[PDB]
């Protein structure tokens, strides 16, 4: 034993226990989701209201990269911010050299390689976040989810955090009941519902809903936050479904 | 991080000793015995090769005695590979001195330089020391014929006669007994071989298990000659002294 | 990041042993048998091509490697370590000799350079020793033919004949009885094949044995004509057919 | 017992971290196979999409390293992509410096040397992957070269990698024992792919749908992967005889 | 082993806390600030009678208006004094003025936590920095290896510190004269010292606006010791 | 600076160096000693560009004094001259070379012989019976070529030097304000206080 | 236990103990309170002394004309982080002729603290900060933890016994938020809030430290007889 | 680079590496320093376990740093060479930049500073050496004698000893050396230095080295016969 | 060839009274024979009751003033809001100017 004390050490299983311990920090965090729609993507996140003293709508969790990519994550919030800062550097250097905005699959690998690099040495700690991200590019809509190991895949729907099982089950129903696809405005409504349904796992404290989206028709392929009437419409739809 | 796996090669024990230096000296004590004897008219270097084989090519082999320049040679005791790293450094240092001052390097200066390098590995860098002890045999116009030794601690001292490697305790007692100040090279040759013959762990001392060298003013007029003995020449001097 | 292992991983133990070098030698012991024999007019080096799978093409894996036109090498121990040492040995023959003196290094000095590289892996920070013992055969104008062994410690010794790896103890005994100072190259090849058969279990033929020589100059292998002084490489790898021919007269 | 944590020798002369990297290779529970035709080199690999939420088009362990070279990986995807990116960079650098396309075997050697360094240098860990490089080389013809965490590499007539590699290996061994040749004597690559799939079915004892497989094909001057519909056409031809 | 910059479960840096234990083993140093000046005094503590006590330099000048006394591993203080002198002197170059005592102390304390794996460990010495400037007047600071500095009306550091600090608690008042402060340092030093206090094993110093920083002669201190003995025998 | 002469006689080396320091149209000093004692039996005179001269001389002096302390032994004039030459040959290909010419006069106590070395700023070393730097030799070499013997006494060397100086004072347009003369022999280095 | 030797090591439950130990240093530190209205933002700090001869350690540091913070924990770490803020506020002014947004100031502190939690050799910061400021979007109050987490709040408190003041502010939320155009009443609410964290000792003239920033009010610190008004 | 912190504090406030360096000094051969009215004498022990030694070429225990200052030591011999070399370089550097030779106090302060630097620098261990530095300042006739140690502290001494059995010879010096009237002549100073070593040395043959330093760069090392005459006279007076 | 310097004209004037001081300057900015601005302020309130004007090459003048204003700001941070005396400011400005001895600020400064 002692194989779990140092990062980048293979156990006799062939496992990196430090990365698996980083996953525990992710599982401890709040619920965040991603939904791929007809011409874009929708992101949503659970924000726990620890106290009345928290200013509503101020502690924003979802982050934009470039102008067409949205990022959300669960786990250690600072680790996510560090990863997004890198993502912004990667996106900037890509656009600087190649002119065109970074494609989503290209961007996904830039993060993937960076996260994976933090599993190669004992002088660094793995990332304590799973990151759901995506957007619209020349080839259409893309949704990705990235784990502490550096592993990532493309998704129809994605979920992570404490309420991931509940969320995943709800996402699986949408995939089955909508093979032809889901609209952007529908996906926002469904996203709100899923976060509310996933809140049963964090039911002690009340929460605040935060949604964003990229859509070719609704947002011109740019990342925007869901605000005002459209946000309230999604909250009302979500509240109606739980009752 | 990496700290976990660091042996810390450059630290004191509670008793004020350097662990790695002491353990390096323990390694050297299992190496083949090397002897140096200084006479009025020259210096002798004798050394024992370790358990050889009949299929070893002796005439082209060199594990003990090395040439630093025309005036200075060394006998090695310890890790041969480590010694060659230091030997090449010493050869370069001697040439640097010759280029700078247009004079052959004084023996002590060369010895001090190598000893300072060894010292550095005991105080900084986190690396293991060189597991090597040298006997330096040399000549210059200041002090004449000189014998020195250096060990992994980087400490060096001058000698009239000295041994390094295995059985130095026994060897030094025998040298202290039969050595005299008015001694000559031919007598010193005999003393060196007789001392090895009594201290050796082998059954009998033969030509194929020895390396031998002399530094003599026995060169035509005021100058010094280095003689690295050939296998046949070692065989002859063994018969002459009456060992085989 | 940064390589933070700036300290030695090989250190002296209380008994004076350098553990990692001893353990490297143990890895060499487990390795497949290889040998070398020096003749009056040449040198031979040989080893078994231990194929990991019959689907694998064992011709693509070369255990015997050309370092210079007149110097060759074979090993026992860890194959990947040998491969990188050959790459470095080839390069150091140019950078530290040929680009200075306009000619290829003599065997003993190339061996010295390889030995230096292996010693540094025994003392430098954040590395383990190489897990191989090399047998380097070669020829040069002023020293003639020669055969050297190089160990993980960096120590090297010249040999008339020797063997390393799995069945080295038995093989060295076999060579002591057969070797003399009047051997011709063909006699040395014959003795090499006899010695190697004892350590091999399975198939024993030109396809499972790798054997090369340092002998006469090969002008047919030079690739050009017109310069009298350039007479071609002395290193030659024997073909599968050439080995089988000598196994009939065995 | 820190000799099992970093890449230094154990008393037995072993490198445990290298051995444990070999075990990580099978973590994906995927089996791959590679064979050579007359004019082509084919590589097939099992494809497993357990989650319905995954986009199956993005799930892949086959990589297009250069126009001529393809690479299939056996091991976790992060290390797989790490190796893939490096091989792509190396293949491109080679062409720029030396004025011709990097051969399959040379790339394999280069990646194997990089792997060797990780077994010798302490601060770098080995990658828990086995890399199978395939191409139709302009000098050597159809080529298969495989690299592992020990830094070992060798050319192959055919090969297999994964948990059930032995069953596939023996199946292929027995075929080449009959035919007494170093390749699949077939003109079209389509039929060489059919051979590869058929012999994997026989060896593993499982049937395959179009979404269960992943296929890569190397021809002269290009390497390409097959779509699900291209594989379906391949599965239909197998069933009809 | 363990990191040099490691936190304990209680939220303290191990190495900083351990360096404080080294300072407790050091010789006593006392400082008293008044409106007429600041007095600095130290226990010399010679290890042998053959040691020429006048070479023991535990009270030191930083600038004309700033003095300094030390306690603990005194060898570690030399680079701190050097930095302080350079800082005081450099500020005079850049701003054509004397440097504030607090600013000087802050500059010295910035070095404190510059250790890791920069220097390999914290300083094993505490400093009493006394001085005067036009803005805040006569001041006394206590600079620790934690990087923290407190201003004090009076302060004792070293082996007899907690005993001396309790005595300074009762004796100090805002109307103390310079002469009264001098005797008070001598009184408390004599109380906590192992050997008998005299002009050779103890040293006084002060900083005034007029005369600046001055280390007292052994003849001058001897008279103050004799003046102390008589006033204690007076009641 | 301007004129530096050197002459090796039977049992000593004599160095004569001008006293004047000039900055443009003004003579700043008329009693400047353009020499440094490198070791008890080795003296180096020097001339070249301002600053470089003294910086180089004192740098050499410090290195030789360091060697003496380390080994408890005085280097031979030949060893010193070789060390100096290497420093100048190193300097000439540097970013800003030392613009200094030197004469090294020493008495070798081992060989019991005086020795004079001439080294210019390029690192051009030559052992000589007599030598000069700059425009000095142009006037003096004809007299030295005529009158010089290797068996000359120190007094005869000084008389020949006075003649060389008299010729300089007659035909040189520049006033160099006389010379400081120093003798290097077995007993060490001394200055001739009347010349 | 075995996983608290350095900052680069997760525990089996996914915890970073060195960061948690750095968090513990804040709890040992003296109490400090932060609160704001729509027009002003206020810091109130209880300063701590070594003994009766000693001075009371300063808790509040100015970063710019429109921004500053109060500290709780290792003071030297606050000096490092406040110096960084001073430079960032200053970079924004010199380059962009722009006053640094308080939200962006929080993001910069978060990222600076994070680098110290993921790399070997270094250590986390051992201090908590309460940043107040007035920018183009009005008054702001931030809470900084050395884990990297930064939070925008109406009010809060950190340090020893800070739970008492935090509960008070949670009750008073609706009242003190409405205190617009009245600095003295907002400070009164802050002084009354910090009083809920006191035991044995009370607020004296050299004990209390107050700071304020607002619409037409530069960041200013009040100490000594200047805070006697609020005792 | 190797940055490891080797010299660190322990729970009880000790730096063990520095304290273990003092143990290396305790093992070293005895060295003694005595200053008279117009001179300073440095005495050194030579262990007689090593015979067949060449005393011409063997590194002497007392080293000249400049023409007017000397340095002797106790502890690791190899370590001492590094300090001596640094000291010699600094002595020439001081003459080169300030046009004056170093004072004895300055040279001591430099050497002590080097020793201290090696107690809080990464990747290095402390010097296992304590030194006695003696001499006369330029144009001064007051004798100077200083001591340094691995921690980096230094101080001035009327008389002092370091190395093995230094406790015993310090005991002797404390009762025999009078401050009000120090050794008025060279003879009296050398005699007292030899006497002090005879408490520890064993045989008074080739085991005692003596070096006398006088004002104005007048340094000389005594020979075996000259020292043997002191050894003879001391014991003949003792037989009473 | 690129010339990094220019001449923006202008003239400034400082007079010291018994208990007051004035710093005047024209508001014209020019290149060659053209007018850039008829009102471009050249004299600035730098804080601590100090006024400053760097006349000559406007780009260098603006940079110096900007740096000195910054120096005043950091003097307050580092020295407990102490007022920067005029003599201390002058010495500070010397070091700002000489920090570019080998690529000077082409301005004549008055405070
Ligand atoms: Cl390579
Ligand atoms: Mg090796
Ligand atoms: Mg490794
Ligand atoms: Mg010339």
């Amino acid at each position: 034993t002692g194989y779990d004390l140092s990062n980048s050490v293979f156990s006799p299983d062939g496992r990196n226990f430090q990365v698996e311990y980083a996953v525990k920090a992710v599982e401890n965090g709040t619920t965040s989701i991603g939904i791929k729609c007809n011409d874009g993507v929708v992101f949503a996140v659970e924000k726990l209201i620890t106290s009345k003293l928290l200013v509503p709508q101020k502690n924003v969790k979802i982050q934009v990269v470039d102008r067409h990519i949205g990022c959300v994550y669960s786990g250690l919030i600072p680790d996510g911010r560090h990863l997004v800062n890198r993502g912004r550097e990667e996106a900037a250097s890509f656009k600087k050299l190649y002119k065109t905005p970074i494609p989503i699959p290209a961007f996904a690998d830039r993060l993937g390689q960076y996260v994976q690099a933090h599993t190669l040495y004992n002088s660094v700690r793995p990332f304590g976040v799973s990151t759901i991200f995506g957007g619209v590019d020349k080839n259409g809509a893309h949704l990705y989810m990235l784990e502490p190991s550096g592993s990532y895949w493309g998704y129809k729907g994605a979920a992570t955090g404490k309420g991931r099982q509940s969320a995943k089950a709800e996402l699986e129903k949408l995939v089955d009941h909508h093979p032809e696809g889901l609209s952007a405005r529908e996906a926002v409504k469904q996203a709100a519902k899923i976060i509310y349904l996933a809140h049963e796992d964090n039911k002690e404290k009340d929460f605040e809903l935060e949604i964003s989206w990229c859509s070719l028709s609704e947002t011109n392929g740019l990342h925007k936050f869901v605000k005002g009437d459209l946000l309230q419409e999604a909250i009302d739809f979500a509240q109606k479904e739980i009752n | 991080g990496s700290r976990r796996y660091d042996s810390r090669t450059t630290i004191f024990s509670p008793e004020g000793r350097l662990y790695q230096v002491e353990y390096a000296l323990e390694s050297i004590s299992h190496a083949g015995t090397a002897i140096g004897i200084m006479a009025s008219d020259g210096i002798v270097l004798a050394a024992e090769r370790k358990v050889t084989s009949t299929l070893l090519e002796q005439d082209t082999s060199t594990e003990k005695l090395y040439k630093l320049n025309d005036k200075i040679a060394v006998a090695v005791a310890g890790l041969t590979a480590d010694a060659e790293i230091l030997i090449n450094t010493a050869r370069i240092h001697a040439q640097n001195y010759l280029k700078t001052y247009n004079e052959d390097i004084p023996v002590e200066i060369l010895v001090r330089r190598l000893s300072d390098i060894k010292q550095g590995y005991t105080q900084h860098g986190g690396l293991r020391p060189f597991g090597v002890s040298f006997i330096y045999a040399g000549y210059d116009d200041r002090y004449g014929y000189q014998l020195y030794t250096s060990n992994p601690s980087g400490n060096y001292t001058g000698w009239k006669a000295i041994s390094v490697g295995a059985n130095t305790s026994a060897a030094q007692t025998l040298l202290q007994m039969d050595y005299k100040d008015d001694m000559k090279v031919d007598d010193a040759i005999e003393l060196a071989l007789k001392t090895l013959s009594k201290t050796t762990d082998s059954s009998a001392l033969t030509y194929d298990r020895l390396e031998f060298a002399t530094i003599r003013k026995g060169a035509n007029d005021g100058e010094v000659y280095q003689k690295i003995f050939k296998p046949q020449e070692i065989k002859d001097i063994l018969v002459k002294t009456g060992i085989t | 990041m940064t390589d933070r292992y700036s300290f030695s991983l090989t250190t002296f133990s209380p008994s004076g042993k350098l553990g990692q070098i001893d353990y490297a030698l143990t890895a060499v012991k487990q390795g497949v048998t290889s040998l070398g024999i020096k003749a009056t007019n040449g040198v031979v080096i040989a080893t078994e091509k231990k194929s990991s799978s019959p689907l694998a093409m064992s011709e693509t894996l070369s255990k015997v490697s050309l370092l210079t036109p007149d110097i060759g090498a074979v090993y026992s121990g860890m194959g990947p370590d040998y491969r990188v040492l050959v790459d470095k040995s080839r390069k150091v023959a140019h950078t530290s000799y040929k680009r200075i003196y306009g000619e290829y290094p003599p065997t003993k000095l190339l061996v010295s350079e390889v030995a230096k590289i292996m010693q540094e892996a025994t003392q430098s920070g954040g590395v383990r020793p190489f897990g191989v013992s090399l047998l380097i055969a070669g020829h040069d104008e002023f020293n003639g033919f020669s055969l050297y062994q190089v160990d993980p410690s960096g120590s090297y010794f010249p040999w008339k004949a020797t063997a390393i790896g799995k069945g080295s103890v038995a093989a060295k005994t076999f060579l002591e009885k057969r070797w003399n100072d009047e051997l011709e190259l063909e006699d040395a090849i014959h003795i090499a094949l006899l010695t190697l058969k004892e350590s091999v279990e399975g198939e024993f033929n030109g396809d499972t044995i790798e054997l090369a020589i340092i002998g006469d100059e090969n002008p047919d292998l030079l690739g050009y004509t017109g310069i009298p002084t350039d007479k071609g490489p002395r290193f030659r790898k024997l073909t599968s057919q050439e080995i089988n021919d000598r196994l009939e007269a065995l | 017992g820190y000799d099992r944590h970093i890449t230094i020798f154990s008393p037995e002369g072993r490198l445990y971290q290298v051995e444990y990297a070999f075990k990580a290779t099978n973590q994906t529970n995927i089996n791959s196979l590679a064979v050579r035709g007359k004019d082509c080199t084919v590589v097939i690999s099992q494809k497993k999409v357990p989650d319905k939420l995954l986009d199956p088009t993005t799930v892949s362990y086959i990589f297009c390293i250069s126009r001529t070279i393809g690479m299939v990986v056996n091991g976790p995807i992060p290390d797989a992509r790490n190796a893939a990116l490096r091989a792509k960079a190396e293949a491109a650098e080679f062409r720029y410096k030396y004025g011709y396309d990097m051969p399959c075997d040379v790339l394999a050697k280069r990646m194997a040397n990089l792997s060797q360094i990780y077994t010798q240098r302490a601060y770098m860990r080995p990658l828990g992957v086995i890399l199978t490089f395939v191409s139709v080389d302009e000098e050597l013809g159809p080529s298969i070269y495989k690299t592992d965490p020990a830094g070992y590499y060798v050319g192959y007539k055919a090969t297999a990698t994964g948990p059930k590699q032995q069953e596939i290996t023996t199946n292929l061994e027995n075929h080449f024992k009959k035919s007494k040749i170093d390749h699949i004597n077939e003109e079209s690559w389509e039929k060489v792919v059919e051979f590869a799939i058929t012999h994997m079915i026989d060896a593993l004892g499982t049937e395959f749908s179009k979404n269960d497989l992943e296929v890569g094909v190397a021809t002269k001057d290009k390497f390409f992967t097959l779509s699900a519909e291209n594989i379906e056409e391949r599965l239909v031809a197998i069933a009809e005889q | 082993d363990r990191g040099v910059s490691t936190f304990s479960p209680e939220g303290r840096l191990f190495q900083v806390e351990y360096s404080l234990e080294a300072i407790k083993l050091g010789s006593t140093a006392i400082g008293i600030a008044t409106k007429e000046g600041v007095v600095l005094g130290v226990e010399k503590r010679a290890t042998s009678p053959l040691l020429e006590s006048d070479s023991i330099e535990k009270i030191v000048e930083i600038d004309r208006h700033i003095g300094c006394a030390m306690s603990g591993l005194t060898a570690d203080a030399r680079s701190m004094i050097e930095h302080a002198r350079t800082a005081a002197v450099t500020h005079n170059l850049y701003y054509d003025e004397d440097i504030n005592v607090e600013s000087l102390t802050q500059s010295v304390c910035d070095l404190a936590l510059r250790f890791g794996e920069l220097m390999s460990r914290p300083f094993g010495v505490a400093l009493l920095i006394a001085g005067h400037d036009a803005d805040d007047g006569y001041q006394l600071f206590h600079a620790e290896p934690s990087g923290t500095f407190y201003r004090y009306n009076a302060k004792a550091i070293g082996s007899g510190s907690e005993g001396a600090q309790a005595e300074l608690l009762n004796e100090w008042h805002s109307s103390l004269t310079l002469k009264e402060a001098e005797l008070l340092v001598l009184k408390i030093l004599k109380q906590v010292m192992e050997e008998k206090l005299d002009e050779n094993n103890a040293q006084l110093s002060c900083i005034t606006k007029q005369d600046g920083f001055k280390i007292y002669d052994n003849e001058k201190t001897a008279e103050l010791i004799k003046e102390l003995k008589e006033k204690e025998a007076a009641e | 600076m301007d004129i530096i002469l050197g002459i090796r006689v039977q049992d000593s080396v004599i160095l004569a160096s001008s006293k004047a320091v000039t900055r443009g149209i003004s003579v700043l000093k008329d009693s400047d000693d353009k020499t440094r004692q490198l070791s008890p039996h080795t003296l180096m005179s020097f001339a070249g560009e301002a600053g470089d001269t003294v910086q180089f001389a004192e740098y050499i002096q410090a290195n030789i004094q360091l060697y003496s302390i380390r080994e408890d032994y005085e280097l031979s004039p030949q060893a010193v001259s070789s060390f100096v030459r290497q420093e100048l040959a190193k300097s000439i290909r540097s970013r800003r070379p030392y613009q200094v010419n030197v004469l090294i006069g020493g008495y070798d106590k081992k060989k019991n012989k005086p020795e004079l070395y001439q080294i210019d700023y390029l690192g051009t070393k030559v052992e000589l019976p007599y030598g000069a730097h700059g425009y000095s030799g142009f006037y003096t070499f004809s007299l030295l070529d005529h009158h010089y013997r290797p068996d000359m006494t120190t007094e005869e060397g000084l008389d020949l030097l006075k003649l060389c100086v008299q010729e300089l004072e007659k035909r040189m347009p520049m006033d160099f304000k006389g010379v400081i003369v120093k003798i290097v022999d077995k007993d060490g280095i001394r200055q001739v206080d009347d010349f | 236990n075995n996983y608290d030797g350095d900052t680069v090591t997760f525990s089996p439950t996914g915890r970073l103990f060195q960061v948690e130990y750095a968090l513990e240093a804040i709890k040992q530190g003296s109490v400090t309170v932060g609160l704001r209205s729509n027009t002003h933002a206020v810091l109130v700090a209880l300063k701590r002394n070594a003994d009766e001869l000693s001075s009371y350690q300063k808790k509040i540091i100015k970063c710019d004309e429109h921004m500053g913070l109060s500290l709780a924990g290792l003071a030297p770490d606050a000096r490092v982080l406040s110096n960084y803020l001073r430079q960032q506020c200053n970079y924004s002014s010199l380059v962009f002729n722009r006053k640094l947004a308080v939200e962006r100031a929080g993001h910069l502190l978060c990222d600076k603290a994070q680098k110290n939690t993921q790399s070997y050799g270094g250590r986390p910061y051992g201090v908590g900060l309460l940043i107040i400021g007035y920018d183009k979007s009005g008054a702001h109050l931030l809470e900084f933890q050395p884990s990297g987490n930064v939070t925008e709040l109406y009010g809060t408190a950190i340090g020893a016994r800070s739970q008492g003041a935090k509960t008070y502010l949670e009750r008073t939320l609706d009242t003190f938020i409405k205190i617009d155009g009245n600095p003295d009443e907002l400070i009164k609410a802050g002084v009354e809030a910090i009083s809920q964290s006191l035991r044995d000792e009370s607020l004296t003239v050299d004990n209390l430290s107050i700071a304020i920033v607002g619409k037409d009010t530069p960041f200013t610190i009040y100490d000594g007889e200047a805070v006697a008004k609020y005792i | 680079g190797y940055d490891r912190a080797l010299s660190i504090f322990s729970p009880d406030g000790h730096i063990f590496q520095v304290e273990y360096a003092l143990e290396a000094v305790k093992r070293g051969t005895c060295a003694v320093g005595v200053k008279g009215k117009n001179c300073v004498v440095l005495g050194c022990e030579r262990r007689s376990t090593l015979k067949l030694q060449d005393t011409r070429i063997t590194p002497s225990k007392v080293s000249k740093i400049d023409s007017h200052v000397v340095l002797s030591f106790s502890g690791l011999n190899a370590d001492s060479r590094i300090l001596i070399e640094k000291a010699r370089v600094e002595a020439q550097s001081h003459r080169l930049t300030l046009e004056d030779p170093v004072t004895v106090e300055y040279l001591t302060r430099y050497v002590a500073g080097v020793q201290q630097r090696y107690t809080q620098s990464g990747g290095v261990r402390p010097f296992g050496v304590s030194t006695l530095i003696a001499g006369f300042d330029p144009r001064d006739d007051e004798p100077k004698l200083y001591q340094t140690e691995p921690s980096g502290i230094y101080s001035s001494w009327s008389a002092q000893t370091i190395g093995r059995n230094s406790k015993t010879v310090r005991e002797f010096l404390e009762k025999n050396y009078d401050r009000k009237e120090p050794p008025a002549t060279v003879e009296e100073c050398v005699k007292l230095t030899v006497r002090s070593l005879l408490e520890v040395v064993q045989t008074g043959a080739k085991n005692i080295e003596i070096t006398v330093v006088k004002p104005d760069s007048d340094i000389v090392a005594l020979s075996s016969e000259e020292i043997n005459q002191y050894v003879t006279q001391i014991e003949q007076e003792k037989q009473e | 060839q690129f010339n990094p310097y220019g001449d923006n004209g202008g003239t400034i004037l400082g007079i010291a009274g018994e208990d007051f001081a004035v710093l005047a300057g024209d508001t014209r900015n020019i290149t060659d024979y053209s007018i850039n601005s008829r009102y471009e302020p050249k004299v600035f309130d730098c804080g601590d009751n100090i006024v400053m004007s760097a006349n000559g090459f406007a780009a260098d003048g603006d940079a110096l003033v900007k740096r000195f204003k910054n120096s005043v700001k950091w003097y307050h941070f580092d020295h407990n809001d102490k007022k920067l005396s005029i003599n201390s400011a002058a010495r500070n400005i010397q070091h700002l100017l000489y920090s570019r001895r080998f690529f000077p600020y082409y301005v004549y400064n008055i405070i």
